[PDB]
């Protein structure tokens, strides 16, 4: 009950799914310094 | 003037910050990560469950 | 070598003598000697070494 | 238990045979209320030498009482009676003996052994570490810690 | 470790509170000496004893077979989880396929889960497969050598017949707990067992509780560990179980003290470690799974991290 | 040793909270919430709402917890004629990629939400005001109604 | 046979001539309840300086009384009752002798033989341990451990 | 709690029973004002010696009173009252004991500890600064500034 | 090598003997051995040092 393992034991973990399925196309990198808190596209 | 780095996981990008305030021997380090939504057409989406 | 020093001379202080190559005290603690009366008759320091 | 000042004060009269229950002749109130007077004074003083011990003051500027609790541990009460005693000796126009001396100064003694310091002085600061133990980037810890001042922006000076 | 974090429009964090590093250890701990031991006069050895090689080959054979009864006992004794009901046996494909289902929603994501069957339970199994409807090759196989394919319901399944044999106990009435326990993580985070007594046992029975018996309690759930979210079979939660580790007895009056393994965790001061939806406050239904007095050998299912075993090697004597 | 396990906090409260503004942001509607998936047409029903509204410039995607998965997967497994299909269900309980004509996925990271006590015949009292020029900003109005109960707090919860 | 209070009060009142058995003196409950006092502080001050010897103290809110088990074994009734003697000898206005010194002494010093120990140096912890204990085959035992 | 000159003067008085309630004798107004200044005065010369040590001193022209409130801190009394009685005795032409010449010297000790300086020994001036550093090339860094 | 000291000797400076290798002290305080009657038998001298 004195000496300790370097290695950690497993934990639990979650998954990514909805991240990588939702559109991270049109909005990237339109929210700079110039434009502000917020930017607005068009509709059809 | 304060030690940081930054981080990647699945393309996400964590700023790290370490700092030492106040004079009691406590180390703090903070993890930054800002987010943007937006909703481009509410009726193209929603729940769905099952019917008897 | 070893330090030689007396029962009541040190009874109490034991750890600190056990660690005086671990830690880095800044002095060592020790008794003086006195008879049955309460005189003192000898410093603090160790009685001698052995050799 | 309550180890009063009261009882502490009755306990240095005892011990030099002032005044005791087996005594056809004993003291009046006002001597009993400056020996516990005294007491309050040199435990007070006591808060440099040998340091605080856990004794209980009295906080709103009443009177000392006799019969409040003083909040030292069982294990003083020899010490601080024998040390109280050298003190009130000369009020009675006394003098301590060979055996009382020593009696006080072997319980002293034992009061200061349960009180160690130890400070176990530190490492200078600008001491290198050894390249063994693998420091890194970010947490620093190429030189050992030392006073660590922390600076701020403002107050540059100080 | 585990952690939370904070939610600020500016990132100011001044007057809130940051996270603590509450670390905790898992102790492994040493078994008993497993010795054969035989002798044999030297009048013996030279007038009767021959092929003594092939006389003493099955020791290690024996040798092995107590280390891995007392591993089996060891597994089931500290299991947590729990499906189904002794009351029946494996028959379907669901009844399998839930183990790996289960695993997978708790968030158990390193290593490779095993679970391991009786003789018996392979040949319901593969009787029921033996009634597919497309894949000849496993019905061929299936009909003729009455075997399974190494993965079975998403989870590797083994057959063995080393499993041992528990007893329930016998044990009535309705139980409830009678005084709330602690599950504060500073004070379970040694062990992860905790010890409860409860109320509305039997008169005065012996061996009311044995080891490797499970109580689930009835009005709390499983919490997803990492989204701490709680846990929903179609329209019925997930409730929380518990194995006992000793053999209890209950005194007059049905006041039963008994020690469990896996511990529903729910620490208001540091809740970044909560694995319980709500707290065990006094009152709270329990139930014991099983029967009075049934006996069987239980089917098991785990992970690759969930006990591990280790020959220590021994010196040579002078 | 704190560097992992606080980039998972990050990235799972990120995507639970994204998990909510869907939930909080989207429209359409489909089944009753008491019935959970059980069939084929409880996952067919989505492609066909969505083709037969008429968006057809995208991908469409569907995502379903780990216990539907495998009762689905349990009814791939008696079917009749497929043989890669029943010995992907039997072995590796497995659904296909593309399910029903939407593309399926399985996981166990999913926010929950609580339906919020109501009572009573709801009605309009008012009409409101719902035309393009008001509402080409946002897709939001505003609306009241009346039959509710006498005064309770949280009438209607968020989803 | 076992040893309780009072018995070494009457001892120490017994070794000086306060009151003795063969002295046509009498003993006085003010001697006694003195005496079983100092003997209650006396060892509530031991407990720190010399080793623990097994008092058995009076519980809480009571007042000790000599009939009350004192737990001491048997050897250190002498050394107890030459130092209570000492401890009290002052309350009389009496003084000791040299011989009743070198006695208490002689007593203090066999009593202080039973409870020493002497510590023993462990090693730093970042000594090396050398190859002839072949630290291969196991892990992390390349260097000593220290103290915990 | 606050200390005054009265009580400070009686304290020392009744320390060699001078006068005091343990003896029948009563304070005698003479003996008071002579013990409020010379306690006054001998305060003005401790002004130096031991350091200031919060005295509040009479504003000119009106001389101390009893009944004035001294200011000094509580914990300075015992050694206060008993440098006082040993520049008093000498009115009364008593001679001090040893027990009281000691409890003096502790008192005065205790005192002077809590007044330590160690000035700590600054640099020279002229003293190289390193180039470890990374001093500024313009600016007059490097040397050590050693100076008020 | 290690100073040994008198605990009544150091008791209440050690703050001082602490740092006499980061700061720089012009002197260092320490008290006299006393014995039970208050005479001085011993100088302000540490009694000795470890070998």
């Amino acid at each position: 009950s004195q000496i300790v393992l370097k290695k950690f034991l497993p934990g639990f973990m979650s998954d990514l799914v909805l991240a990588k399925t939702v559109d991270r196309q049109l909005l990237a990198g339109e929210i700079n310094s110039s434009t502000g808190d917020s930017v607005s596209f068009k509709r059809p | 003037s304060i030690d940081s780095a930054v981080a990647t996981y699945e393309g996400f990008s964590i700023r790290v910050h370490k700092y030492a305030d106040g004079d009691a021997n406590v180390q703090k380090m903070r993890f930054d990560l800002l987010p943007a939504y937006v909703c481009f057409n509410p009726h193209m989406g929603g729940q769905f469950f099952g019917n008897p | 070598q070893i330090p030689i020093v007396g029962m009541e001379q040190i009874r109490g202080l034991e750890k600190h003598w056990e660690a005086r190559n671990k830690k880095r005290p800044a002095f060592l603690p020790l008794r003086e000697v006195r008879d049955k009366s309460g005189n003192i008759i000898a410093g603090a320091t160790p009685a001698g070494y052995t050799q | 238990t309550v180890l009063t000042k009261g009882e502490i004060v009755l306990f240095a009269l005892r011990k030099f045979a002032i005044a005791s229950n087996a005594s056809l002749t004993d003291v009046e109130p006002q001597s009993i209320e400056d020996g516990v007077n005294d007491l309050e004074d040199m435990m007070s003083e006591w808060m440099i030498n040998p340091g605080d011990i856990g004794y209980a003051f009295a906080t709103g500027d009443e009177q000392p009482l006799p019969d409040d609790e003083s909040g030292l541990p069982r294990k003083y009460k020899h010490a601080v009676g024998y040390q109280l005693l050298l003190r009130m000796l000369s009020d009675y126009s006394l003098e301590p003996t060979p055996q009382v001396l020593s009696n006080a100064q072997r319980s002293y003694d034992a009061l200061m052994t349960d009180t160690l310091v130890v400070p176990s002085m530190r490492r200078r600061g600008d001491f290198p570490v050894g390249q063994g133990n693998k420091y890194d980037v970010f947490t620093s810890d190429r030189y050992y810690p030392g006073d660590l001042p922390l600076i701020d922006g403002d107050i540059p000076n100080a | 470790h585990q952690f939370s974090s904070l939610r600020t429009p500016t990132g100011d964090i001044s007057g809130q509170n940051k996270n603590n590093l509450i670390s905790g250890k898992a102790t492994g701990r040493v078994g008993n000496y497993i010795t054969v031991a035989v002798e044999y006069q030297q009048l013996e050895e030279a007038i009767k004893l021959n092929q003594l090689e092939e006389i003493l080959a099955p020791v290690r054979q024996r040798i092995v077979t107590d280390l891995e009864t007392e591993l089996a006992h060891f597994m089931m004794n500290n299991g947590a989880l729990s499906l189904g009901s002794p009351n029946t046996p494996i028959t379907k494909w669901s009844d399998v396929a839930q183990t790996a289902s289960f695993l997978k929603d708790l968030g158990v994501n390193e290593g490779e889960n095993y679970a391991v069957m009786d003789p018996w339970s392979a040949q319901r199994l593969a009787d029921a497969q033996t009634g597919l409807h497309a894949s000849d090759q496993l019905v061929r196989t299936a009909w003729e050598n009455a075997q399974i394919p190494t993965n079975f319901g998403g989870i590797r399944a083994l057959m063995s017949n080393g499993l041992a044999s528990r007893t329930q106990g016998a044990f009535g009435g309705t139980l409830t707990v009678k005084t709330q326990p602690t599950v504060t993580y500073n004070a379970v985070k040694d062990s992860y067992q905790f010890t409860v007594t409860l109320t509305g046992a039997t008169a005065s029975v012996t061996g009311f509780l044995k080891a490797g018996d499970q109580v689930k309690f009835t009005n709390t759930y499983w919490l997803q560990q990492q989204t701490k979210q709680a846990l929903y079979n179609g329209a019925t939660p997930i409730s929380f179980t518990a194995t006992v580790t000793a053999d209890a007895n209950s005194d007059s009056g049905g006041d039963v003290t008994v020690t469990l393994s896996g511990v529903p965790i729910y620490d208001t001061t540091n809740p970044q470690y909560n694995s319980v939806s709500r707290q065990v406050e006094a009152g709270d239904a329990v139930s014991v799974v099983g029967t009075a007095s049934q006996t069987m050998k239980p089917n098991l299912f785990y992970n690759k991290f969930f006990c591990g075993l280790g020959s220590i090697p021994l010196p040579k004597l002078h």
